[PDB]
């Protein structure tokens, strides 16, 4: 599969202009290689209408320009003065015309009271009348089948197709417009007028994210739909939405540990984080606001469109850390190597309808009180990673653990702690001037060292080494302190003592 | 009694790290009292020069007035001016030189065309034409090499950048090399190297021989093997 | 639907595979070996030294690229050579760019 | 295993454990997806101006 | 994108060659081709060349 991703379907009226963005994986080839926009005709091939080196064809001369934002990671094609020969099948791409690396845009031009609403909203159908009928049976009918069918009468009838959701001002206000009701109506008092109502389907808002990266859906809605139970479906291959979050409780068997539905604002602009995106998330998502948390008609939806490219620069950290109870885990969270000087953080997992992630530690220093003594955020190795060591485990502190950072573009890496049954790999006294620490022979290359734990991490404390001891044994000749191991630059098994 | 002014090419900046700039005075009468002073936009003076040359056998004097600047001074579009103070011309003339700011960089596409098969029938000569399309600003520096060794400059003629027909602000150039028809029907890979300020490592190069470029014979011989295999 | 077994990009072979869930008879399902070589035909033998002979033999042992002498340039990896270009006195051997738009330094 | 497993596979690793090994583990696996093809198709294309292998 | 066909008028003397281009019989615009002025050929004695591209 080819990692460019554009708009799959573009609609615009003759005379108006088009802006078509297409994204690419921002490598150092793809920043500088040739970017085309070719017209896939019939009987063969691309005919390059406007390249990015500086060709602009005979047709698109004076009306098109292709620019290239390589840091934004995208290139944009502006085309003014459309006509109906600008309809058909186009590709936006990189490199040579033949070799793929492209995306297939389908340009589709259309010919030029009136109303134009989005789904589920209000509209006010307005119609003028004369003074001689100022008490008559005013009405609104719908033109289907070359005959006005009754929709709104005066005496209190509303249609089974339009039950209750509409009141009468003269004018008439309808509420919860669904796409089937996007009709071309008529109003009558002996005068008449037409009435025209298009209801658009809310357009994609293309989101090109990364494999093993993360995505933030910014769902912004209105003061009519603040207290309505918001959701995020995912419109799959039929018509149904297999819902992914809710606000009344639900989530998915798939998205365990990863969805974070953030709290509402005063504007109702709740946001949703997904993390650890895999290749099967690459499709249309839809936030919305209906009561019973399923996708129904009358609901002010607002879609998106993901694309999870497979050409990542994100490194492949292990997702499952397996620690034995009362043992040790030492995980590395990767972060953007440009964004080295920033404030790291860590997290727990608490469901999606909660959608919480409270801060355990950071890099400034503040650790939660219920984790003190057993927890240290590190920095070594730098040049790309940051390590966190957690020991003195427990059956209920298995879970999903998020490696936040205060950077600009964020890969909220989620790592999963599996608390198995087990024995400790390290033997230490229970709760204790010399303190011993008993290391297995597997740690032979590893450097044996003690720490003085605080909110500042580990500072070194000396000791002297023995010979064979039933393996290895070290001393603590002299709050909470540990006796971990170190392998060159990374960190391993630590055990705590009082 | 004319005057020429020679600003530095990019392939004299990049290739010798010596962004010196000259103005030569020729056509003049074979007199003396030459003072060729290089002055900035603020009138101020720069370093001097040496090696003011001789007159001609052909009795028209030739002199060369040099200065050395820094690179960051030159790229900022400062106005430099050499003033010639001769006994013949009663006004000590200014020749003005500036690297004109505000032009884009574009990358030259170097395609190398092999000699026509209407020309390899006379058994006399063959002409290979390097074609440096579509770049900006001027001053490409084409040179050729035959079998890893740089050919002598008596053999190729690089054109000057004249602007391209359809493209608005992008130039192009040429270079033809005349190799004898016996030296082409042997093999003899030729390479065309160009140097330009928008190319990646500042330099690119193409190549052609008898068998690669426009051949009358395509002799593929592919073999697949162990096609079943044990592939994971 | 298919699984890429090999995506080799210096010979440009691309062996994949796919189980064809047939007409719903018993397990008469087939398995494929969709090899997709793309043969260079104007690249030299030494890919980086462009003063070499052309190519005739293109040998694809598809064990020894399922587990070198490359035939094609890879697109992302960038290739160079060093030429003796002159300009006046010196023969300043500077470093070219066989395939450009990939050797742009950051 | 069930024969009915061999439309869906589940890939069946068999890991050995001997003393002349680094990990003392030489795990292998074979599914229905492995094994013999009974339909090849070589598809080799040829082109003067190739040589970049996108 | 675009093809640059080149006419290489070599070997002649004196100057003032005049190259123009025709497609199928009727001559093209002069906006599309670019003739160089004649340049003297260096290997041969005082005989010029020229060239003219059409894109
Ligand atoms: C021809 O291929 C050889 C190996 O098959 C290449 O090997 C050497 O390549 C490195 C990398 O650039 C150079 O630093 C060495 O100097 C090369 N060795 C020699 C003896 O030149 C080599 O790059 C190719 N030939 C040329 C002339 O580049
Ligand atoms: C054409 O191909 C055959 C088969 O490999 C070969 O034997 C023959 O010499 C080739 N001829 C030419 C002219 O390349
Ligand atoms: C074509 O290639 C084959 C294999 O290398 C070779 O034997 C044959 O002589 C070639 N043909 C010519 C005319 O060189
Ligand atoms: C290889 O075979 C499969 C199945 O028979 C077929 O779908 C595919 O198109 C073939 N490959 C090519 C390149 O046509």
């Amino acid at each position: 599969k080819s990692p460019i991703f554009g708009p799959e379907e573009v609609n615009s009226v003759e005379g108006n202009s088009v802006s078509i963005t297409c994204y690419y994986p921002p490598t150092s080839v793809n920043r500088h290689t040739r970017k085309y926009w070719c017209r896939q005709g019939a009987r063969g091939g691309c005919i390059t209408l406007i390249s990015s080196e500086g060709y602009v064809s005979s047709k698109y001369a004076g009306r098109a320009n292709l620019t290239n934002f390589p840091e934004n990671g995208t290139f944009v094609v502006n085309i003014a003065q459309l006509s109906q020969d600008d309809s058909g099948r186009y590709k936006c791409g990189l490199g040579i015309n033949s070799r793929g690396l492209s995306f297939d845009v389908s340009l589709e031009v259309s010919q030029g009271k009136v109303y134009t609403v989005d789904l589920g909203r209000t509209v006010t159908i307005n119609c003028p009348f004369k003074t001689e009928n100022a008490q008559k049976r005013k009405s609104l009918y719908k033109q289907i089948g070359l005959y006005p069918v009754l929709v709104i009468d005066s005496s209190g009838y509303v249609n089974p197709n339009y039950t209750g959701r509409i009141r009468l001002d003269f004018s008439v206000v309808i509420n919860q417009l669904r796409l089937s009701d996007a009709g071309q109506y008529l109003c009558q008092a002996s005068n008449k007028k037409n009435a025209d109502l298009q209801v658009l389907k809310p357009e994609p808002e293309l989101v090109y994210e990364d494999l093993r990266g993360s995505v933030t859906f910014h769902c912004a809605l209105g003061p009519e739909v603040a207290n309505v139970a918001k959701f995020l479906c995912r419109q799959s291959s039929g018509e149904n939405c297999d819902v992914v979050v809710n606000t009344l409780g639900k989530r998915a068997p798939a998205f365990e540990g990863r969805i974070l539905l953030n709290p509402q604002d005063k504007d109702g602009s709740f946001s949703v984080v997904i993390t650890g995106l895999r290749k099967e998330d690459a499709g249309r998502y839809l936030c919305g606001a209906h009561s019973d948390g399923q996708l129904q008609e009358g609901s002010p939806i607002q879609a998106w469109q993901l694309f999870v490219n497979e050409e990542s620069t994100i490194p492949r950290s292990p997702t499952v850390v397996k620690g034995v109870a009362g043992g040790s885990v030492a995980v590395l969270c990767p972060y953007n190597r440009k964004e080295s000087k920033s404030i790291k953080y860590w997290c727990l997992w608490e469901g999606a309808q909660n959608g919480r992630c409270p801060l355990l530690v950071d890099s400034e220093g503040w650790v939660k009180a219920q984790y003190e003594g057993r927890l240290s955020l590190l920095e070594e190795p730098g040049n790309g990673t940051f390590t966190v060591i957690l020991n003195q485990l427990t059956s209920r502190d298995a879970g999903f653990y998020w490696c936040l950072t205060n950077g600009d573009t964020l890969w909220r890496t989620t790592v999963e702690i599996k608390i198995i049954e087990g024995e400790p790999n390290l033997k230490v006294p229970g709760n204790v001037l010399k303190v011993p620490c008993h290391f297995p022979c597997k740690f032979s290359s590893y450097e044996k060292y003690w720490c003085k734990w605080n909110n500042t991490g580990c500072q070194a404390l000396p000791s002297q080494d023995e010979g064979p001891s039933k393996s290895r044994l070290v001393s603590l000749t002299l709050g909470w302190y540990w006796c971990g191991v170190k392998q060159g630059h990374f960190y391993g098994e630590t055990a705590a003592v009082y | 009694i004319r005057v020429f002014a020679i600003p530095p090419s990019f392939a004299s900046i990049f290739l010798t790290k010596s962004t010196k700039l000259t103005c030569l005075v020729t056509d003049l009468t074979t007199y003396d009292s030459v003072t060729i002073s290089w002055t900035r936009q603020n009138g101020e003076a720069v370093k001097t020069h040496t090696n003011i040359s001789e007159s001609h056998p052909n009795a028209t004097f030739s002199a060369v007035g040099e200065a050395s600047i820094c690179e960051d001074d030159w790229n900022s579009g400062e106005r430099f001016t050499c003033t010639v103070t001769h006994t013949d011309l009663p006004s000590p003339l200014k020749q003005t030189i500036s690297r004109p700011k505000g032009v884009a960089l574009h990358r030259p596409d170097v395609y190398l065309l092999p000699p026509a098969r209407e020309q390899l029938n006379l058994r006399e000569s063959a002409t290979i034409t390097c074609l440096v399309t579509g770049f900006s600003p001027a001053d490409v520096f084409v040179q050729w090499m035959q079998r890893g060794q740089p050919l002598s400059p008596e053999k190729y003629v690089t054109s000057a950048p004249m602007p391209e027909p359809q493209a608005p602000g992008r130039y192009f150039a040429h270079s033809i090399l005349t190799v004898s028809e016996e030296e082409w029907n042997t093999g003899e890979t030729y390479t065309c190297v160009v140097a330009h300020e928008a190319l990646p490592n500042r330099v690119t190069e193409r190549t052609v021989d008898k068998s690669t470029g426009k051949p009358t014979l395509y002799n593929v011989s592919l073999v697949m093997s162990d096609t079943a295999g044990t592939c994971y | 639907e298919r699984i890429v077994l090999v995506d080799n990009k210096c010979k440009c072979a691309r062996i994949t595979s796919r189980i064809i869930r047939s007409s719903e008879d018993p397990n008469e399902d087939i398995v494929e070996r969709n090899i997709r070589i793309i043969v260079p035909l104007n690249n030299r033998e030494n890919i980086s030294d462009p003063t070499s002979p052309l190519r005739t033999r293109f040998v694809y042992h598809l064990s020894d690229l399922c587990k070198e002498t490359c035939y094609t340039y890879d697109r992302n990896k960038c290739y160079t050579a060093v030429v003796p270009l002159v300009y006046g006195g010196e023969t300043k051997m500077v470093e070219t760019a066989l395939t450009p738009d990939a050797c742009y330094p950051d």
